[PDB]
């Protein structure tokens, strides 16, 4: 007598997601159920990706990051409630009946800029950002969800699983197959969403690693040594084409300058100069004209033969 | 491969299995030949429209013919049948199938998305998961490396996809017999040669045993200008299939 | 980050008199279950404090000589498990050696330490039908202890602050020629902190400041300079206050701790073993 | 659908939740795959679709019989036959003492024996990996999770999101070939093979570029000497690094000449060039093969 | 409506922690271990380190439950 399923609302190879209400002030809630996976895995307990979630999430406390409002769970399988999502950031970019004027596209990239930097604040990598971990509600707060690949950061020595991102915006350094990083690869993704957003199209959609640093070299230029101090350091770094790069207005036509210097400066190959969540909320092109739009007034989402 | 042969010997085993029942066409009161070669010629168009392989589309051909071997479907339901097999066969054969709203939104929304996934589970229950059924596709590829004319490869494309739109003549002809004569009809039509000898000891079908499906396909392929459904046609026009439907056919045949 | 985390919201207490109380009313509430389902046998609070002292001891014996080689940070998210368990729980409803071992599993989970399950029960010293029969009660219990954690898993340990105030002191206060020499004892200090309950009562910052201080202060070096002017403590003296206070504190708890006695454990042992088979 | 008496859940998968049953009417205890058909915006799945198809018809003695499949409203169970426990499993419990040379044989065997009959019905397997092999308690091994599967009478061409996991991945697919064919398999069975001799997995890379790498630093980097027309693949760099082949003796110490050989054929870079599954049943590794 | 940047505050009821960039201008970097060329090719530096150790070290220092 606590949460009344009504709702299927996905499925994934993680988990089962439904949608219940709480019984005690009807709440509407997002129940994620998370499976056993392999009979091989059956002796290894509760899931590690479901212990990452609770143990993370039950630290943070910010606007714009999901909330974990129950953990309860039967012992033979544990669930985990969040706040219901209405949609998110992938559904809005790839639905043609609304338009991202400037307006939006700011306010979804503050909104995802600050809770970066609240992430950041406390040592946390969220290492899967993507616009469908992007959730958003039915007033229009975006907030990042999917912490199953989310890892507190800063301590040396303390190098892990190979858990990366999809290759879409996963930073360069990830690509080489670095192992000590930091904001810089959150910040990278942020870089590709904000260009999705504005092309309404994927940046970078190669179909390997390889092809992917094979894009983004083409894109943003083969870097040198100047640019990247350390870059043949990294384990899996291979040597590529000297490729003279676009310039950053030609691929971006309608972007203002700011803009084009917000985007120049996450999409640095350096991950040591590549501005942070608190530098790039301090750019002019937040504080310039016009503001973001408020969180209310955000869009929300042949022949028939004759016998 | 040294499996190869295997395969084919498998192919030439699950074709009489996969068979749909012949005179079954007079046994339904209510849809005639005309208007299945409609429909095949609107799954030409799908497949088209969604750049779909030509193993989908014989798969759905087929799959459609063994449907209507068993059950009785009303006029009206016979287009549900034809783009519930087509889902099947992008199912099956496909990397990614569309999803069922654009199967619902090329037929300007005859059937709700509802009646699209019923009829493709009642489909599922009548052909009992078997679905993984031998075509005029697979055994031309299979002749194929006894060659390599692509113009050849293409024309022979075009012939047996031309064998799907016709089910007078060509329900009583297994697919390897259509895939040879087809075969034999394009090497004829392109290079003047005939049916390779290594074929022959390969599969067993010599000239005579082609000769009723040959004829039949020559004379199809002489009136294909003149066939109401043209889309086969349009299809290979295209500088893809190297331009082969606009062809001349041969006027003899020996 | 401890400032805002759930450890000092809900599990850092005011005075040992809590810590008594909530033990003694889990005691209460298993002997009032027990009657009520149907005298001698149950243990007092003061015998299952003992027990947890043993069974803590037994459970750092047990992470000191893990095949592979624990990070410290786990065998403290282990004891503060078994300490925050045994505060809302009794001894007499579930045995501490499984519960301190599922304390260690899910530790080495919550960690990022990743070893797999055979592995863990390799390291128990039994047979290995033994070894899946502990195995099968450390998943039956695992869920059961993250429950009585209040799904609270990020725990604070005072190892990090310790490595903080030791960057600091090297490089603001050149008056200590070399914090180094301070280690070891300190790191002793720490091991007693972490036999007595004040992981429960203080924060892992003032641990740690309490174990250089104590550190120091065995070694004949004091740094009343340092909390007063690097820690910019003179212009709030009412802060300083509450800071030595709560080190004069921390130093009378590991004062007056007192280790089990080796007869009284059998003692108490052979009653838990008893009362664990007439429920 | 009564027929069956739940006794517990196995495991639950990408799709489906697997139980434990037993057959109330004869006391058969099999696998029930419960799929709700239900709560699918598309209908029954395709990898559903091509794995009961491919299922039905392989009947073989080395491949999980599919004794029934029940169709419902909104649901579908598959029976399967139940085997205890998995290869990876088995030597999860058989580390630290290893798995003999004749069970090795023997379950090899039977795995190509398996593969054979799945290529010569057009079978594609694609997913060959320890935890799809299920063994039972008299010595038998059986292929698995025919999710993966696919029929191959035509070109099957190479899809980024469906593909087996990094271990087990032939270097063509990690170069960004187009086109799967039956040497993707045996480059699946060879690397489970040198799993088992050495107990840890031959290439345990971390990414795309990391299992590439340790490919080559394994077998040597790829001229077009080894494999004509690696230089013309999609994601070949010219300025991949020339490692060195290592010979094979201390990359499978207990393996004798014959398991080595026929190891080194199941590994050739050149898909064409690589051993056939029938043709591997023709080794003389195999000589002296007894179900143990 | 305009942006203007507001920086986060939130209390750590401890000493006050100099900020990253000026760790090294304070010598507090020399008692630190460097940050490996790998280390920094991924964005890894020296000064993450240690400005989490002086965060945690002086995090709830005055703080009294
Ligand atoms: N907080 C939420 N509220 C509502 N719906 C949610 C929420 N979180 C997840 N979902 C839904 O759950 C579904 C499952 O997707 P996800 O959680 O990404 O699983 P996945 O497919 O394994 N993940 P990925 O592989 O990273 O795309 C999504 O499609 C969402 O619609
Ligand atoms: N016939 C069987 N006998 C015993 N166990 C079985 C059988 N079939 C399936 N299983 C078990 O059922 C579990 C899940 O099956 P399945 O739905 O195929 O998941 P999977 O393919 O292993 N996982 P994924 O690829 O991540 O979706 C596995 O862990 C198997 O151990
Ligand atoms: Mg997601
Ligand atoms: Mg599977």
């Amino acid at each position: 007598k606590r949460y009344e399923k009504l709702d299927f609302l996905g499925e994934g190879q993680f988990a089962t997601v439904y949608k219940a209400r709480d019984k005690n002030t009807n709440q509407i809630v997002a129940i994620k159920k998370i499976k056993l996976g392999h009979r091989s895995e059956a002796k290894d307990g509760i899931n590690r990706t479901a212990l990452r979630e609770i143990k993370l999430l039950q630290e943070l406390s910010h606007p714009n990051i999901i909330g974990l409002l129950d953990a309860f769970g039967h012992k033979s399988n544990i669930s985990l409630v969040f706040d219901f999502m209405e949609t998110d950031l992938e559904v809005i970019i790839k639905d043609n009946s609304l338009v991202l004027t400037p307006s939006h596209i700011k306010a979804y990239m503050l909104m995802t800029l600050q809770g970066l930097e609240y992430l950041h604040q406390h040592w946390i990598l969220h290492r899967d950002l993507k616009p469908n971990n992007l959730l958003l509600d039915e007033n229009g707060v975006l907030k990042l969800a999917d912490f199953g690949l989310a890892k507190s950061f800063g301590s040396p020595n303390r190098a892990y699983t190979h858990q990366v991102v999809t290759r879409w915006y996963r930073a360069p350094e990830l690509l080489f197959g670095a192992r000590m990083y930091g904001v810089g690869v959150d910040m990278w993704a942020v870089g590709c969403i904000l260009a999705e957003l504005l092309l309404r199209v994927p940046f970078l959609p190669g179909d390997s690693d390889l092809d992917q640093l094979t894009r983004i070299f083409e894109t943003l230029g083969t870097p040198t040594e100047e640019q990247w101090p350390d870059m043949c350091s990294l384990p899996d770094y291979v040597t590529f084409k000297s490729f003279p790069g676009i310039p950053l207005h030609h691929i971006f036509s309608a972007a203002g300058d700011d803009l084009l210097d917000l985007i120049q400066g996450l999409f640095l190959f350096n991950p040591c100069a590549r501005i942070t969540a608190t530098q790039a909320l301090k750019m002019k092109y937040f504080s310039n004209r016009p503001g973001p739009t408020p969180g209310c007034q955000l869009p929300r989402p042949p022949k028939k033969l004759i016998f | 491969p040294d499996y190869h042969e295997d395969i084919h010997t498998y192919l030439r085993e699950m074709e009489v299995k996969c068979k749909p029942k012949v005179g079954y066409m007079k046994k339904q009161p209510d849809i005639t030949n005309s208007m299945r070669a409609i429909l095949v010629d609107w799954l030409v168009e799908v497949g088209e429209e969604y750049k779909l392989q030509n193993e989908t589309l014989h798969l759905a051909v087929n799959y459609i013919d063994r449907f209507l071997s068993s059950m009785s479907v009303l006029r009206g339901k016979l287009q549900l049948v034809g783009t519930a097999a087509m889902l099947l066969a992008s199912k099956f054969e496909e990397i990614y199938p569309p999803e069922v709203a654009e199967f619902v939104y090329i037929t300007d929304d005859t059937y709700t998305k509802k009646q699209v996934l019923r009829m493709e589970h009642l489909v599922l229950k009548v052909l009992t998961f078997d679905l993984a059924a031998p075509t005029v596709n697979q055994f031309l590829t299979q002749y194929f490396l006894h060659q390599a004319n692509c113009k050849v490869e293409s024309l022979a494309m075009f012939l047996g996809e031309l064998s799907l739109i016709d089910a007078d003549p060509y329900l009583k002809y297994l697919p390897s017999v259509i895939a040879g004569a087809a075969f034999h009809l394009a090497l004829y039509t392109v290079t003047g040669q005939s049916w390779p000898e290594s074929l022959i000891r390969k599969t067993g079908y010599t000239l005579e045993s082609l000769k009723p499906c040959l004829m039949d396909l020559h004379q199809t392929y002489l009136k294909a200008p003149q066939h109401a459904q043209q889309s086969i046609r349009e299809k290979y026009k295209n500088s893809k299939y190297h331009g082969v439907s606009l062809l001349n056919p041969p006027e003899t045949l020996n | 980050m401890y400032h805002n985390s759930s450890q000092k919201r809900h599990w850092t207490f005011s005075s040992e008199e809590q810590l008594a109380r909530l033990r003694a009313d889990a005691n209460r509430k298993f002997r009032c279950k027990a009657v009520a389902n149907g005298d001698p046998v149950f243990l007092e609070p003061h015998e299952e404090m003992t027990l947890c002292k043993y069974y803590e001891k037994r459970l750092l014996e047990f992470c000191s000589v893990f095949k592979p080689a624990m990070p410290r940070s786990v065998v403290g998210t282990a004891c503060m498990y078994f300490k925050r368990f045994y505060l809302n729980n009794s001894v007499m409803e579930y045995h501490p050696r499984i519960i301190m071992l599922t304390c260690a599993f899910l530790a080495c989970k919550v960690d990022e330490f990743n070893v797999s399950s055979p592995q863990f029960v390799g390291n128990l010293r039994e047979s290995p039908l033994g070894q899946e029969k502990a195995l099968e009660q450390i998943l039956e219990y695992e869920l059961l202890l993250i429950q009585q954690l209040n799904f609270h898993l990020i725990v604070h340990n005072p190892y990090r602050p310790f490595e903080g105030f030791l960057i600091d002191l090297k490089t603001r206060y050149p008056i200590l020629e070399n914090p180094e020499i301070l280690r070891k004892t300190a790191d002793d200090f720490l091991n007693r902190i972490a036999l007595t309950d004040a992981y429960l009562l203080y924060t892992p910052s003032q641990i740690a400041l309490t174990a250089i201080l104590s550190s120091a202060s065995r070694a004949g070096i004091t740094m009343e300079s340092y909390l007063s002017e690097s820690l910019m403590l003179k212009e709030n003296r009412t802060c300083l206050s509450q800071l030595l206070d709560i080190m004069k504190s921390m130093r009378n708890l590991v004062k007056k701790y007192e280790p089990p006695r080796s007869e009284e454990v059998a003692v108490l042992k052979q009653k838990l073993e008893r009362c664990h088979s007439a429920e | 659908m009564e027929n069956f008496q739940k006794v517990e859940k196995i495991g639950e998968g990408t799709y489906g939740v697997v139980y434990k049953a037993r057959n109330k009417l004869t006391g058969e205890v099999v696998a029930l795959k419960k799929i709700r058909l239900d709560t699918e915006t598309e209908g029954v799945p395709s990898t559903a679709i091509r794995e009961i198809s491919l299922l039905k018809e392989l009947n073989h003695p080395n491949i999980v019989k599919l004794l029934d499949v029940i169709h419902t409203e909104n649901k579908l169970y598959l029976v399967f036959e139940f085997l205890h426990q998995d290869l990876k499993k088995f030597m999860d419990a058989s580390a630290l003492t290893g798995i003999p040379l004749p069970l090795i044989k023997s379950y090899l065997f039977q795995l190509l024996q398996g593969l054979a009959f799945c290529h010569s019905h057009r079978v594609l397997h694609r997913d060959l990996k320890p935890q799809n092999l299920l063994i039972n308690t008299e010595g038998a091994i059986k292929l698995a999770d025919f999710g993966l599967a696919r029929a191959f009478g035509v070109p099957v061409r190479t899809y980024t999101h469906e593909v087996v996991t990094l271990w087990y991945r032939a270097p063509e697919i990690l170069l960004g070939c187009k086109y799967y064919s039956t040497a993707v398999d045996i480059w699946s069975l060879g690397c489970i093979f040198a799993e088992m001799v050495t107990r840890r997995a031959l290439f345990p890379g971390d990414s795309e570029i990391d299992q590439l790498f340790r490919i080559f630093r394994t077998l040597g980097t790829p001229d077009e000497v080894v494999w004509p027309g690696v230089t013309s693949m999609p994601d070949y760099k010219p300025s991949f690094p020339k490692w060195a082949r290592q010979d094979f003796s201390k990359v499978v110490p207990p393996l004798d000449e014959d398991g080595r050989s026929l190891l080194s054929q199941m590994l050739h870079y050149d898909p064409n060039k690589r051993i056939s599954a029938k043709a591997a049943l023709a080794h003389p590794f195999f000589q002296d093969v007894t179900k143990p | 409506a305009l942006y203007e940047y507001q920086p986060l505050q939130i209390e750590t009821y401890g000493p006050h922690v100099p900020e990253l960039e000026m760790l090294g201008r304070l010598g507090y970097l020399n008692h630190v271990r460097a940050a490996s060329p790998q280390d920094l090719a991924g964005g890894y530096t020296s000064s993450l380190a240690c400005h989490r150790a002086l965060q945690d070290a002086f995090s709830g220092l005055f703080w009294q439950p």
